């Protein structure tokens, strides 16, 4: 109630070499109305990308019903789609991470896990590996919360701290003679970019039995991921990169992430608000905030970002009709390499 | 029994760097966030900045570049990089009311007084205040002391080395047309209980003066 | 950046009555508002943290309320000890903030009306030596406020007057005031009668002295 500051630990190896590190902290629930115009304000604003604090157009989908005072089910309900402006959300632009490495700029953004009335913000910070030599403690302000960035130098030459051991993610012929496999944590963000090489759902159609025709008119872009808190960015999907296809499988087989609430009912919404017909299927629920409320509409080459507090967007692709893809995804993938 | 006590308030010429220190008693400084707040005489509370347990300082928009807050194991600092005459105020030190928090702040220190002016420090001259002898005497009389032309604040006035307190009215100071301050203190006593002595101490000049006043 | 606005700037309430003061925020601060009480020459004292939670030792006569953007503070059965200046402070966000505190509100507690006693002190013989003299006039234990006028030889004075008023007595709400007239020794020795008049409404209590008499 009075406790408002949280620590965000970011681990650093002793030796530093396109590598970016990531830290995150899940903040306590805050009222949904107070998340409007909420933007991260960091002390170290002298070296952060200026585009994250800019406005990204979202289609907001909420549900609201009427029920008896002691009832969990609803006598009636409806959904409302509105165009809202959200700043500071984890909308990464094309080559923003690469430009930030050569520019020594941080990426500070947040994810939103909301029900109909409250939101759990998850604050992320992506810094180049060059931020692990100075290891200067930074301060980020997000709404009513204060976050202290704490850099800890793990005991490993370049690798990842995994269960008290140091694992270096890798290969090829050398791997056959000897190798080891480690389960490594990964965070992914969808980068919306039009392009003949970024037609993502052409590979969704090939990897999965998903009956998905007319991939030309579906969202274009890729996911960018940082593994072990220290690696070069992995572009997802990449057909000849088995690590990339492992992340690709986890994103679309476990779209809500790898980690009570009672379903009130399915609903459809117009995305964007100006759409002539319903374009997105969702499931209205009651329950404490759980999974991310941020997603991107599937059936639009230009990314239509959706914010659906209290609704679970259609993430299945057995029918690409009125579906969505997650904005963020966290999970574990198995990587070859060695311990040091 | 947690408390705070600021230090370092003094008279400085404009542009002279000044550092204020906030010693802490009764609790561990490592567990709380600290803030500095200043108050010009007669004016409202002005927030300056907050220093968090991680050592990073967060300042107000107007204060950015004019102040520096820093933290040690047992002290909290505040440095005015180049003071101006507008910086004259009492500077307060405040602990966050709870750990892991910066929403509200308690307890507070008494504050320390910073004076920024080109004038030299000046000891006060003390003059007796007594009724004109022409009028008829009464069984109860009021006597006083005028403390005029001192810089900077504060000045402490007591009567009979603090052993007499009833009927003592020490009015708050007034800044004169010049930069000098002035105030007066009075006390009412019976004509039998004589005499009374006012003690005036001006720590800025290491000045202590006693004045015994009699009705004449 | 949130800006806290307090109204009114000053309020006057009768002893034992109820007084309400308001705090308004430019942007929402939810429940992270606090109320501080400060008396003259004293450090701020926290009374209410969050919207309505009293700290230890604060009487139940203080209560606070509000949420989001509008907050009020009410004192029921206000005592003379409650006479102070009250500040609201928000801890929701310190980003792009010029002041976490509002402008403040001073509450004057109306006690029993008491007429002032007036004393006038001629300059000491030591004063006249220095080239400037200061005549001190004191008004004691009065309420409501008073206006003081200086006239020398009947000529009302408009320059060199310094007024200092004590904070309200914590028991009976009364004031105390000192007024000083400073003149050069040449001007002081150039006139006979120096009178101090303290006006409270329509009644003026005036005290005088002659320079020759002292
Ligand atoms: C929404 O989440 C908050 C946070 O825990 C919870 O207190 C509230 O009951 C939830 N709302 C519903 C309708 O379940
Ligand atoms: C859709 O759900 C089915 C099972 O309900 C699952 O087998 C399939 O993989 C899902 N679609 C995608 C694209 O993963």
């Amino acid at each position: 109630s009075l406790r408002n500051v949280y620590d965000m630990k970011i681990e650093c190896p002793h030796t530093v070499s396109e590598n970016s590190v990531i830290g995150y902290v899940e903040l306590p629930p805050m009222p949904l109305a107070d998340t409007a115009q909420m933007v991260p304000e960091s002390s170290c604003s002298m070296d952060n990308h200026q585009s994250i604090n800019t406005i990204t157009k979202y289609t907001q989908v909420i549900w609201r019903g009427k029920a008896d005072p002691g009832q969990s089910s609803q006598n009636s309900f409806e959904t409302v789609s509105t165009e809202v402006d959200l700043k500071g959300t984890c909308v990464l632009k094309h080559k923003m991470v690469e430009e930030s490495y050569r520019s020594r700029k941080s990426i500070t953004c947040y994810d939103l896990s909301c029900n109909s009335t409250f939101c759990k913000p998850t604050l992320y910070m992506i810094v180049p590996i060059h931020a692990c030599n100075m290891m200067k403690s930074c301060l980020i302000a997000l709404g009513p919360y204060r976050v202290q960035v704490v850099y800890e130098r793990t005991y490993c030459m370049t690798g990842v701290l995994i269960e008290g051991k140091c694992f270096v993610p890798d290969v090829s012929i050398i791997k056959h003679g000897i190798f080891d496999i480690a389960s490594v944590h990964v965070v992914c963000f969808f980068v919306a970019v039009k392009g003949n090489t970024y037609k993502l759902f052409e590979q969704v159609k090939k990897s999965f039995e998903s009956t998905c025709n007319d991939t030309e008119n579906k969202v274009q872009g890729y996911y960018i991921c940082i593994v072990g808190g220290n690696s070069a960015p992995i572009y997802v999907p990449t057909l000849d990169d088995f690590r990339s296809m492992e992340a690709f499988t986890g994103i679309f087989k476990s779209p809500h992430g790898e980690d009570s609430y009672s379903i009130v009912g399915p609903a459809n919404a117009k995305v964007p608000h100006s759409a002539s017909s319903d374009t997105l299927s969702l499931i209205a629920y009651s329950g404490i905030p759980s999974y991310s409320s941020l997603s991107i509409l599937t059936s639009s080459t230009d990314a239509k970002h959706v914010f659906s507090p209290g609704l679970f967007p259609k993430l299945n692709h057995t029918n690409c009709d009125k579906s969505a893809i997650p904005l963020t995804w966290t999970g574990m993938i198995d990587l070859p390499g060695y311990y040091e | 029994g947690q408390s705070l006590e600021e230090s370092g308030g003094r008279l400085v010429t404009p542009g002279t760097p000044l550092t204020l220190t906030c010693t802490v008693s009764g609790f561990s400084l490592s567990n709380y966030n600290m803030q500095w707040v200043r108050q010009a005489p007669g004016k409202g509370l002005e927030w300056i900045g907050i220093v968090y347990t991680g050592g990073v300082a967060w300042y107000a928009r107007w204060a950015k570049g004019r102040f520096t807050i820093s933290r040690t194991s047992t002290t909290v600092d505040l440095k005015i990089t180049s003071p101006t005459t507008e910086d004259t105020a009492t500077y307060f030190c405040a602990r966050a009311y709870t750990s892991n928090s910066d929403i509200v702040f308690d307890p507070w220190g008494p504050g320390t007084l910073v004076t920024v002016s080109s004038g030299q420090p000046k000891a006060p001259s003390v003059f007796p205040l007594a009724p004109c002898c022409g009028d008829t005497p009464s069984s109860t009389v009021t006597l006083g002391c005028l403390v005029k032309g001192y810089l900077p604040e504060p000045v402490t006035v007591t009567w009979n080395s603090g052993t007499l307190t009833n009927g003592v009215r020490t009015f708050p100071s007034v800044r004169q047309s010049s930069g000098l301050y002035s105030l007066s203190s009075v006390v009412s006593v019976t004509s039998s209980s004589q005499p009374v002595t006012c003690n005036v101490a001006h720590p800025a000049t290491n000045t202590k003066v006693d004045k015994t006043v009699a009705p004449s | 950046g949130q800006v806290l606005t307090q109204t009114p700037a000053s309020v006057s309430a009768a002893v034992g009555g109820t007084v309400t003061i308001k705090c308004q925020a430019s942007q929402s601060v939810s429940t992270a508002l606090a109320w501080y009480q400060q008396k003259p020459g004293q450090r701020p004292k926290l009374l209410i943290y969050l919207a309505s939670t009293l700290t230890s030792g604060v009487p139940s006569r203080f209560k606070g309320s509000g949420s989001g953007t509008e907050f009020t503070l009410t004192i029921s059965g206000v005592e003379c000890d409650d006479a102070a200046t009250y500040y609201c402070q928000q801890g929701y966000s310190y980003s792009n903030v010029d002041n976490s505190f509002g402008g403040g509100t001073e509450v004057v507690v109306k006690g029993d009306p008491v007429a002032p006693s007036v004393l006038i002190f001629p300059p000491a013989a030591d004063q006249v030596a220095t080239g400037t003299v200061t005549i001190v006039c004191v008004a004691n234990k009065y309420f409501p406020d008073v206006t003081v006028t200086w006239e020398v030889d009947g000529t009302t004075q408009t320059t060199g007057i310094e007024n200092s008023k004590t904070p309200q007595n914590s028991a009976d709400c009364t004031y105390n005031l000192s007024s000083t007239l400073t003149l050069t020794s040449t001007q002081y020795n150039s006139h006979k009668e120096y009178t101090c008049k303290v006006t409270q409404g329509t009644t003026s209590v005036v005290q005088s002295f002659n320079r020759g008499d002292c």
